[PDB]
């Protein structure tokens, strides 16, 4: 098939490069190491007010104030 | 002052526009327009005086009547001569179309494009020379220069 | 519906945008979520000809809130004794109401 | 609002009546089915704008996608009714007549 | 000012009635685009940009095979326009008259309600949120990706069939 | 009413030097002059008879391209959404769609010109 | 059941093909004239145009 | 203080494009060694001003076989929307800001072809209906492959705005990224404006003039007026979409300064194609198009609804 | 010769800095000395609206300090 690869590539280059990038755009998402993060970075963006909620003595792992090291956090944003 | 002076003004204005866009008309018949390409040839450019060629009667200013007229295209080219809008000038070119040049005594050929159109200049030669054909044009370019059409409109 | 595959293979393929109070895209609610999540929650197993009697109070106040034919009638009487008053000269307008007030932030 | 809606069910109404009583061409019957939806399209995206329905938005985008198709297939088959005919009256399509 | 969505859809009106009326289909196109021009005005006038431009960018398209195909189907040597036909424009100024006349009529017997003559204006927008991003109309459409798949799939497969319908009636 | 101002200042600005193209230079009118001019012969035939074009698969097809666009300009705002997984596959689906129709209309001689 | 409003009804063709009076091809002629510049002077192409 | 603002977005541009006229057959002459205008003025300066004033003393007709209302809205048309297409540009502040700039970009430019449709089929002539039915296989050949460009193109942009490219470009141009894109677009939009090798609406050798053998001075202009003015304008659009020239927030004349740079020299770039190719024949514009554009621009959709996907390059919104 | 191209794009290209440069001078007469704020969102709508009612002045380009 070498010929075949290579006599398209020689007579219709377009229609190649069209099915390469074709197939490298659909292979690319699994191998990339950052596909992961284009969920996260897009979990990050606070459209609409953090809510809070009420606190009855049996909610220990969300943060009392804002700036505070119990809470989710965005240091692996800054260093990306 | 007087208004008058104020006339002519003008009247120099609008004959200044139509001396320096001059669009001739792509109609070569024979023979003399192999000279008026030369005259669109680099040596003698037409674009200096601000003159270019358009296919379309109707956007052409001037029409060159350039080689033999003969009673087939007669009916055509009045047809033409009456499509471009007014003003409009004719500029024969060649013996042919001044008067029936060589084909004068022939069967089908009009002797000459001023039985057909009214010419306002004429170029004579067979072929007139690319510079023959540009002292027409820049002769007619003088006749534009002197109308006098709003000078006499302020005397009417 | 006619065939509840839908619900036999458990997959909402079109069915979690139905109504208003549907979980739009990001958090906004649908005007009138309120009205609409009231009614939707009093007709449920009461169904049909036991929810077009029994839940007609809640579903005039959705029908209030969306069309909000009410209000206009309503603002429209305010409107018609309002002209009615200047033509007889017996009203002023308040500054507030005519372009001259006391901004608030 | 209220009183934008009436003008566009009536712009649908007048259009539908405009698909029913035929003419002399097929294009132009074609043509109607486009305002007929135009006036749908707009009812969806008005009360969806109203109601601030943003989960009901993509609705509206739908309905062109068939509608259009429509126009698409309806097209296709004036092509053939000229081929035939070479004309596109309507007035030829009597050939069921029997 | 206030009458500013009123007279958009009065046009619309006016511009669908003269496709109703069923012209030569050059100028049914002409017509349609100044309904779809119009369609896409009052659409933003309530809030919407995105879905406007949508309207107006997707029938501008359609008028050009409209008018390839008509001009190639549809024609006659002597095309008919509004007032070719004085009983087309007999009916062309009648509805434009017969809509004042309804619209006129209307209000007298009913105060409120189908139509406001009194009351315009100030009842087209009903509570924007003043605060807020996200809200721009569009994000809706963008649904179509996620949380709408289904809308998606369906529309989807109509253009992707619809070629192959198209192929065997024009074979 | 910046954006009405600017369209209604280009349409007057269009409409007055079209109204002075009319009015300003001497006309002198006659049948001969007006007639269609159809390179110097009188035309056989008006330009109004069916006109068959030969390209009207591809203009069919064009439609359905059009359509297929406007579910493809709602990508950016959609790139935003939390999941950007249903959306890839989704997206690739849709423009895998339309080229398998084009490859298809390709093979069928669609795109090619009926002779 | 005949009648004066169907009397001049015909049976459907056996195989639903009718026999249509063959269209004569009115193919567009264009004065391809002499003062059109592609003519390289003065010449005058009748030409049959299908589009 | 609006209404002044006009004034210097509208007569600059219409002097603009009245002095392309004279670049335009001064840079053709020389690549054809010869001296374009240089009798009208100094160097032919006012020959622009000269070809204007003729058309609008020369007379307009109103042919027979025509139709009034059509042949003359087209004109208007044209101008119309070649020079309100001007309005959202940001040079770097555009004179309106549009949430969907670009889309009435697509919008309006896709409109402008209306003009040629009922110009030709309004004016009852047989070249012209040539004219007008080679705009709409003009249009069928492009208008698909240059909304998936820009998509493709934007989409590393975010929104739809124009003015949030110069931010995209703060740094580096978008042609480095997308010069794939930007030779398929700056074809795409040599097929509009009908700007040769694509010169088949206004054809002056297969058809005589081409949608325009019937109008006359007065109009005939108006299709000038904006078919030079949508030359500069695409030119415009590619220097700020792909060509990202320097911000510089605190010097906002820089940037016009730069824009003007490469919007005149991709201007002179329309013109020196024009110069040197010969013309397509109509068919193998639509061939050229659909068989090879259409394929490697939505193959490069892919690659590009992918690439912030697998690089976490999402732009933001706002 | 071919610098004789030069007077048709020097003031040419003067006629396309002038639609550029007078818009950004133009806003920033307008809007006392500041840019144009742009309002792509509900938001900065609403923080625009809130400077026009702010200033005593019912103009969203004059901005008070923490003078109150
Ligand atoms: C617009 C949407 C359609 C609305 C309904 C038509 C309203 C006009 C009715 C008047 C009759 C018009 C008619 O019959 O056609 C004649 C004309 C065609 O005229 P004509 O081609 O037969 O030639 C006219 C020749 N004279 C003038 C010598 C008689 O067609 C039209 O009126 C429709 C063209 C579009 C009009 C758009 C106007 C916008 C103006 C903005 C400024
Ligand atoms: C910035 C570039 C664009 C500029 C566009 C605006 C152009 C403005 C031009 C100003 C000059 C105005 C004079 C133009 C004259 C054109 C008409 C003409 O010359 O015909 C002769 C006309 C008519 O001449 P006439 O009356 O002798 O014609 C006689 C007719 N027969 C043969 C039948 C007897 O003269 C005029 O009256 C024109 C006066 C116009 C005055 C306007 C001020
Ligand atoms: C209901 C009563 C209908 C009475 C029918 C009167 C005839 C008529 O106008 O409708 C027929 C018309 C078909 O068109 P056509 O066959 O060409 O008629 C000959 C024209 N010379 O039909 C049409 O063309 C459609 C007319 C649409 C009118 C819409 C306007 C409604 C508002 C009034
Ligand atoms: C001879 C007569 C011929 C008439 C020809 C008409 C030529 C039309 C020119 C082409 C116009 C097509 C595009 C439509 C306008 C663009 C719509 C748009 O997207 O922007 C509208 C703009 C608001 O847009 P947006 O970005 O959403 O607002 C964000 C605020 N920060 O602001 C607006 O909403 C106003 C838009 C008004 C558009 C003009 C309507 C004129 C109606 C005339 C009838
Ligand atoms: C890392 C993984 C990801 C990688 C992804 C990228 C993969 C590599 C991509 C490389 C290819 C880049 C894009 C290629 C676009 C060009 C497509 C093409 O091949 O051209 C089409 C056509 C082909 O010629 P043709 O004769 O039709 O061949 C078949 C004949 N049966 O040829 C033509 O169109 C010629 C006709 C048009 C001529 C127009 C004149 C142009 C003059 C030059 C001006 C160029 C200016 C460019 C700069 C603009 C700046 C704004
Ligand atoms: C808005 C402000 C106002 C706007 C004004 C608009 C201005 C218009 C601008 C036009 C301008 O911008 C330029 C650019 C280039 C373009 C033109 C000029 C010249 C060139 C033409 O295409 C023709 C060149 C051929 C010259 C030879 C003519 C004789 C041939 C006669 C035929 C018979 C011959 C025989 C016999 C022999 C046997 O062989 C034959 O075949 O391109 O116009
Ligand atoms: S005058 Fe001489 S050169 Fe001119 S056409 Fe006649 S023979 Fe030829």
């Amino acid at each position: 098939i070498s010929a075949f690869l290579k006599n398209a590539w020689a007579k219709e280059p377009v229609l190649v490069v069209s099915f390469s990038v074709w197939g490298l755009a659909i292979i690319m998402p699994m191998i990339s190491p950052y596909t992961k993060y284009a969920s996260m970075i897009n979990k990050a963006t606070p459209y609409n007010y953090p809510v809070p909620v009420r606190d009855d003595g049996n909610m220990p792992d969300v943060p009392s104030h804002p700036q505070d090291p119990l809470g989710p956090s965005l240091d692996w944003l800054k260093n990306l | 002052s007087r208004a008058e002076y104020v006339v002519t003004k003008l009247d120099d204005l609008i004959n200044w526009a139509r001396r320096s866009s001059l669009w001739p008309m792509t109609f070569g018949l024979a023979c003399c327009a192999v000279e008026m390409m030369h005259m669109a040839a680099p040596r003698y450019d037409m674009d200096r005086f601000g003159v270019v060629f358009r296919a379309s009667p109707r956007q052409a200013d001037v029409m060159i009547v350039a080689g033999t007229l003969t009673n087939k295209m007669a009916p055509a080219l009045r047809k033409v001569y009456d499509q471009m809008p007014e003003p409009r000038y004719v500029v024969s070119m060649g013996s042919c179309a001044n008067g029936g040049g060589y084909y004068h005594y022939s069967y089908s050929v009009v002797r000459g494009c001023d039985r057909i159109v009214p010419v306002d200049i004429y170029v004579p030669g067979c072929p007139p020379t690319a510079e023959a054909l540009l002292y027409g044009i820049l002769q007619l370019q003088r006749k534009i220069k002197r109308e006098q059409k709003l000078k006499i409109w302020y005397r009417r | 519906p006619f065939l509840d595959i839908q619900k036999k293979l458990g997959i909402s393929l079109d069915r979690h945008f139905m109504f208003l109070s549907a979980e739009q895209p990001y958090k906004n609610a649908a005007r009138c979520h309120a009205f609409e999540k009231e009614w939707i929650e009093c007709a449920h197993g009461i169904g049909g000809t036991r929810a077009k009697k029994e839940c007609k109070i809640e579903f005039d106040d959705f029908e209030e809130c969306l069309l909000r034919y009410k209000t206009m009638r309503r603002m429209h009487d305010i409107k018609k004794q309002r002209e009615k008053l200047m033509k007889e000269g017996k009203y002023t307008p308040p500054p507030h109401h005519s372009g001259r007030e006391e901004p608030r932030p | 609002m209220p009183s934008t809606f009436f003008n566009l069910t009536m712009a649908f109404s007048l259009s539908l009546l405009g698909t029913l009583m035929f003419r002399s061409h097929l294009m132009s019957t074609l043509l109607c089915l486009e305002g007929m939806v135009l006036s749908l399209f707009i009812m969806t995206s008005v009360t969806s704008l109203n109601s601030n329905s943003m989960s009901s938005m993509p609705i509206p985008i739908t309905i062109l996608v068939f509608a259009a198709c429509e126009a698409a297939v309806g097209l296709a088959l004036l092509v053939k009714v000229s081929n035939t005919y070479g004309t596109d009256y309507v007035q030829n399509l009597n050939l069921l007549q029997c | 000012m206030n009458n500013y969505i009123f007279v958009l859809s009065s046009l619309f009106l006016v511009g669908c009635l003269g496709l109703a009326l069923k012209p030569s289909p050059i100028y049914g196109g002409l017509g349609l685009i100044v309904s779809g021009f119009v369609g896409c005005l009052m659409v933003l006038g309530f809030g919407g940009s995105f879905l406007g431009l949508m309207v107006f960018l997707i029938y501008l398209g359609g008028m050009l095979v409209v008018f390839g195909y008509t001009t190639a189907m549809a024609t006659e040597e002597y095309p008919e326009t509004w007032g070719s036909n004085w009983l087309i424009l007999g009916f062309l100024v009648l509805g434009v008259i017969m809509e004042v006349f309804l619209i006129c009529v209307l209000n007298y017997y009913d105060e409120v309600g189908v139509i406001n003559l009194d009351g315009l204006g100030d009842w087209l927008m009903y509570e924007v949120d003043d605060v807020g991003v996200m809200l721009e109309g569009g994000i809706g459409v963008a649904a179509m990706y996620s949380c709408a798949t289904w809308m998606m799939v369906v529309a989807g497969w109509s253009l992707f069939a619809g070629i192959f319908i198209i192929i065997e009636i024009t074979r | 009413m910046n954006l009405y101002t600017v369209i209604f200042i280009n349409i007057l600005l269009s409409l007055t030097l079209i109204l002075v193209a009319f009015w300003l230079p001497q006309m002198n009118l006659y049948s001969e002059k007006a007639n269609p001019y159809e390179c110097g012969f009188d035309p056989t035939s008006s330009a109004r008879l069916p006109f068959s074009m030969k390209f009207f698969l591809v203009a069919i097809t064009f439609l359905l391209f059009d359509l297929e666009i406007a579910l493809l300009l709602p990508l950016p705002w959609a790139i935003q959404t939390i999941k950007t997984s249903t959306m890839m596959i989704m997206a690739f689906i849709l423009v895998t769609i339309l080229s398998l129709g084009l490859a298809y209309e390709w093979t069928q001689k669609g795109l090619e010109w009926t002779e | 059941y005949p009648s004066k409003e169907t009397a001049h009804w015909k049976p459907p063709p056996w195989n639903d093909v009718d026999i249509l009076k063959e269209k004569a091809v009115t193919n567009m002629t264009l004065n391809f004239g002499p003062q059109h510049p592609a003519a390289h002077g003065v010449l005058r192409l009748v030409l049959e145009l299908s589009g | 203080m609006f209404f002044i603002n006009i004034l210097t977005l509208l007569v600059p541009i219409l002097i603009a494009m009245a002095f392309l006229t004279l670049v335009e057959r001064k840079i053709l002459g020389y690549m054809q060694l010869r001296k374009g205008p240089n009798i009208v003025g100094p160097y032919g300066i006012l020959q622009p001003f000269a070809d204007a004033m003729k058309l609008f003393m020369k007379e307009p007709m109103r042919p027979l076989t025509t139709s009034m209302s059509l042949f003359i809205i087209a004109p208007t048309l044209s101008l119309t929307l070649a020079l309100s297409l001007w309005v959202p540009l940001p040079m770097p502040h555009p004179l309106i800001n549009l949430n969907l700039g670009i889309l009435f970009i697509l919008a309006t430019s896709s409109l402008s072809v209306y003009s040629i449709l009922w110009s030709g089929w309004a004016s009852n002539s047989k070249y012209s209906l040539f004219g007008a039915l080679r705009a709409v296989a003009q249009t069928i050949s492009y208008e698909v492959t240059m909304a998936i460009i820009l998509l493709s193109v934007l989409l590393m942009n975010g929104s739809y705005s124009l003015q949030t490219l110069i931010t995209t470009q703060e740094h580096m141009w978008l042609l480095l990224p997308a010069w794939p894109m930007a030779m398929m677009w700056f074809i795409s939009t040599l097929a509009e404006t009908n700007r040769a090798p694509f010169d088949l609406t206004e054809g002056e050798s297969e058809l005589v003039s081409g949608f325009n053998v019937e109008y006359a001075a007065g109009p005939f202009a108006l299709f000038f007026m904006a078919e030079y003015t949508n030359i500069i304008l695409m030119n415009a659009l590619t220097t700020i979409i792909f060509l990202g020239p320097l911000y510089y927030i605190n010097l906002p004349e820089l940037y016009s300064t730069n824009f003007m740079m490469e919007a005149l020299l991709l201007s002179s770039t329309f013109l020196w194609i024009r110069a040197s190719y010969p013309r397509f024949r109509y068919d193998q514009l639509m061939h050229l198009l659909w068989k090879n554009f259409l394929p490697l621009t939505l193959a490069l959709c892919m690659w590009h609804i992918s690439l912030p996907i697998f690089t976490a390059g999402v732009p933001p919104y706002m | 010769m071919w610098f004789e191209i030069l007077p048709g794009l020097a003031i040419m290209g003067v006629c396309l800095v002038i639609p550029g440069v007078s818009t950004a001078y133009i806003h920033k007469f307008t809007n006392g000395g500041k840019e144009k704020r742009v309002a792509r969102v509900q938001y900065q709508w609403y923080l625009m609206e809130r400077d026009r009612r702010i200033s005593g002045v019912n103009r969203y380009y004059v901005s008070k300090g923490l003078e109150n």
